[PDB]
């Protein structure tokens, strides 16, 4: 028989379901959102972190005129110098007192905390949705994991489970996303050749084992101080170093429905949005037949203790006459109350206790134990306040 | 009160280089209610007292492993961001002029030449006596009142709690005969618990075995139920007495004394039709205050920073006007 | 809001637009927050985030 | 001006120790569970747990 | 707490006192004797400026 | 390595009282990557080397004129606006943990007892592992990632660009 | 749960008063004045005698 229903689709909420199979006793199921995962496609466009300046030893050359060439390095600055006159502890490095020229050489690399620390650019599309998650089936707890688009069928004690397709598309993902460690970040981060000084992207790396990167630091050459050999220079700090404290918070914090941002892979967990429909498709052997089950006649019910809150703050005592012993399903048959009891044994003529929520103060509700109906009247208190803490 | 009381080894959480130590400089307390800027700092070593209970003002006494030991008192020093003026020295006790920190050192150098040192963080920024920030005390000046700690060693009103300490563990005590324990009391008087069964507890004076024990289920401690310590919360309670406890007086009380002076200045101005018109010019902030001489005072005040025109109304009762530390103007209507 | 040192306060819906608002609150400061049909998720600092639900 | 009065704590060795209510200003009581405190000479509890 | 009356005694000679200053003991480090904890400044200090 | 390697003389700006000079403990590169506030501080001598190149950590050689000389590890010594504390040493190498400062200086004794610096600008105030500002380290507490320079002697990740040198 | 009443301002009367918070069993709580003191501050201007 297949039961279908729909939920909310917010994690940490037991849900009540009723299945009423024609000519068989009610059977109560109780379904907790276990996990719904929306795991994007990545495509690496590069990864960024932390710069370092490359300055081999000058080129003095004395008695003659160096020579700059044009070298494809990131941020290469070549500059040669004319008149220089470079002392050594000994000295003068020269044997010329005029014609000396120094050629000042420099690059910019990826510094040796880019395998350690980094941020990777991703593009992010088309996110493929999965699922589980907990119902209490024939007295025991089971697990379904399942991808929420409503034709993956898991089968979970020959239960057959078909979850989703999702009423709400939104992630909380963008086209274009950053990971940095355990956290993810919704940028439009600049593309590979377009990285500003002292921002995200001021050196790009196509990938972490790439040898030829991509950088945008202002590195201008000085010309020496008298008799010094040396490389004065003038130059954004650390773009990544300043993203890293500038980033704010990251998606695990923002995202609209309660979604929970997970690494290793990039994936949306129990998103706080939209509903979630349920099918199951039950056994045959799972159900017990009205006849087979046990009649419920004399029922009487009396709330002794209510308070109207989030949590189970009722408490019900329903007395009854069963025709025989067995198992019972409790289910409201009022949408304002909620009971936490799925299934009780009954014995005869004896009385069962129930533990309900509501949030009304004058709450009359119906209890159907097994296929017989019974009228609860209560009167709730408030609680510590209104607004509630629990779903 | 020394031949009852004994310096000690306590917790410090920076013994040098951010490393936490069982120090025999600890620190336990800086109190620094003296409004003249005086720390009152007190510490797990006893200053100006020998081993053998006799005061000595050049000598000091700190927790050596198990039994006390000697050391110089020209050794020890006191630092914040840099090194403090000591001024009294007696017992747990020492009283120092610190200049601006963030931390408070007290350190000692030992009979080995070891240095000890112990590091808390402590913001110390004292507050201005008076109305001028100057570094050096004067002979003469404004009398104004002030809190000190007394350089004086006579304890008579401040005190602290005492009690007896405590074991000092030592797993050396303990050794594995074939596959027992064996503990060794070297001629001392050792605290044992095993969590093992039969006599796995005692007081014991003479040498004891734990057959089908195991080393490190075992705890063994040196002890001396002789001597009463400061009730330090860096070292625990003692297990067998309750809120057993006593009580000693403590040198340099802190007590209202007087602290050097200054003074202050005024001025003059131009007048209207019951009107005051005052040219201010501050060489510091100076509070100006105002108040009608009737019913109806409106008294209002404010701190002149710089060069400030001021326009007041003389009403016919009379108008009296306080400018800074200068005895109050009063105004009156022709 | 009684904060003994800078802490961060961030809050969200807990539907389809969660509209993400956070400040770092540095003395005593009340906060009035509307609480939707969908949820709201409160975090206080380094503490575990708070959920709310209307009656 | 107010002053914290803290005597030395109470470590039951191989036991838990009570917190009882004692009428003065402040009182704060609290029992930690799995502590295992080392002095100069080693373990100051014969238990490890 | 950290206002005028944090601390209140009915005399000066009073062994009793009133006390509202937020004394909250923390857990101590491992293998380490000590009593951390958290705690308004003083109201008296703060009444006198 | 050592055996191919030499200790050099190298401009530093200020050898002491603001005058340059050719310097047997020049300062090459800081580096400020740890988050735990290590310092990796690159020189001109080798610690933990003699000049008959053999391993001794009492020992440091640096360029005395022509020729490398040695020299006690003992008088080794780096500083910011105070004293620093080193944490480890290894040929151009030395970690260090510094307080405050905008400036930091390393230098050393020689044979000869005459003490030899050099100081260079460098803005030292490293930023807060977590949120709470605390001196000293705890043995206990909540495990926060951070980066250091780890203490271990061994080379085998990181590099340096070596040549020939000079007349 | 927060109970307000009001009783006379007489010693020596037990009151019955009835707390009723809703969904919890009715509670009757008794209450008789203990003392009520108004100590006004003295001023000493001479003694007699």
């Amino acid at each position: 028989y297949e039961h279908v229903t729909v939920i909310p689709n917010t994690v940490g909420v037991p849900y009540k379901t009723l299945v009423n199979r024609p000519g068989y006793s009610p059977m109560v199921l109780e379904m907790e959102l276990l996990s719904v995962t929306l795991e994007p496609t990545l495509s690496l466009d590069y990864i960024t972190c932390e710069y370092k300046t490359v300055i081999p030893s000058p080129y003095v050359k004395c008695c003659g005129t160096a020579e700059c060439k044009d070298k494809n390095l990131p941020d290469y600055s070549c500059k040669v110098f004319t008149g220089v006159y470079p002392f050594m502890w000994g000295g003068a490095y020269c044997f010329c007192d005029a014609e000396n020229t120094q050629l000042s050489e420099a690059h910019v690399e990826k510094s040796e905390s880019c395998k350690t620390e980094f941020a990777s650019a991703y593009r992010a599309h088309t996110a493929s949705a999965s699922a589980k998650l907990r119902v209490l089936y024939q007295g025991n707890n089971i697990t379904v994991t399942a991808y929420a688009n409503g034709d993956h069928a898991v089968t979970v004690k020959d239960a057959k489970f078909i979850v989703g397709p999702m009423s709400s598309a939104w992630t909380p993902f963008d086209n274009k996303i950053v990971v940095y460690k355990g956290d993810v970040y919704n940028m439009d981060y600049p593309p590979f050749g377009a990285g500003r000084p002292g921002q995200f992207g001021d050196i790009q790396s196509r990938t972490p084992e790439s040898k030829d990167v991509y950088a945008n630091t202002q590195l201008v050459l000085q010309r020496p101080a008298a008799g010094t050999v040396h490389v004065p220079y003038s130059q954004a700090p650390s773009g990544f170093k300043y993203w890293l404290k500038e980033r704010g918070a990251s998606l695990q914090h923002t995202a609209p429905f309660g979604c929970q941002i997970a690494t290793n892979p990039v994936r949306a967990v129990n998103c706080a949005v939209g509903n979630m429909p349920i099918s199951i498709d039950i056994p045959e052997a799972a159900f017990t037949r009205v006849v087979d089950a046990p009649s419920l006649t004399d029922m009487s019910c009396e709330v002794p203790a209510c308070t109207h809150s989030s949590d189970f703050g009722g408490v019900a005592i329903i007395k009854y006459a069963a025709s025989k012993k067995g198992k019972c399903a409790v289910h409201s048959m009022t949408n304002a109350v909620t009971i936490r009891e799925a299934e009780i044994e009954v014995e005869g003529n004896s009385q069962l206790q129930i533990s309900f929520s509501t949030a009304l103060a004058s709450a009359e509700f119906r209890v159907q134990v097994c296929s017989t109906q019974v009228h609860c009247a209560a009167e709730c208190h408030p609680p510590k306040d209104h607004i509630v803490n629990y779903p | 009160v020394y031949k009852a009381t004994r310096p000690y080894l306590a917790h410090c959480p920076d013994c040098g280089e951010g490393h936490s130590c069982h120090s025999p400089v600890a620190l336990e307390r800086i109190r620094n209610e003296a409004t003249d800027g005086t720390l009152k700092i007190q510490v797990s070593l006893q200053i100006g007292i020998k081993t053998d209970d006799s005061h000595d003002w050049t000598k000091l006494r700190y927790m050596d492993n198990h039994m006390p030991a000697d050391a110089e008192r020209a050794g020890l020093f006191v630092r914040t961001s840099a090194p403090c003026t000591i001024t009294g020295t007696m017992g747990h006790f020492i009283l120092a002029r610190c200049p601006k920190g963030e931390t408070l050192t007290v350190g000692f150098t030992d009979s080995r030449k070891i240095s000890h040192s112990c590091t808390h963080p402590f913001h110390h920024d004292p507050p201005v006596i008076g109305r001028e920030k100057f570094h050096s005390r004067p002979q003469h000046g404004k009398e104004l009142p002030c809190s000190t700690y007394v350089q004086s060693t006579a304890a008579t009103t401040e005190e602290i709690e005492v009690h007896m300490p405590p074991d000092t563990p030592d797993r050396t005590l303990m050794s594995q005969q074939s596959g027992n324990v064996k503990i060794t009391v070297n001629g001392q008087t050792v605290r044992y618990k095993c969590n093992c069964g039969g006599s796995n507890e005692g007081l014991t004076t003479t040498d004891k075995v734990i057959n089908n024990c195991k080393v490190d289920q075992c705890h063994a401690a040196v002890t001396n139920h002789k001597k009463w310590q400061y009730n330090s919360p860096l070292v625990p309670r003692n297990a067998e007495l309750g809120d057993r406890k006593g009580k000693i007086h403590i040198p340099f009380p802190l007590a209202n004394v007087t602290c050097r002076v200054p003074k202050a200045r005024n001025p003059t101005v131009t007048y209207g039709k019951n009107q005051v018109i005052m040219l201010l010019y501050p060489d510091h902030p100076t509070l100006l205050s105002y108040r009608n001489m009737g019913e109806e005072p409106n008294y209002q005040e404010e701190w002149v920073m710089h060069k400030k025109e001021v326009v007041l109304t003389v009403p016919t009762e009379g108008l009296e006007v306080t400018w800074g530390n200068n005895e109050p103007y009063k105004y009156w209507p022709q």
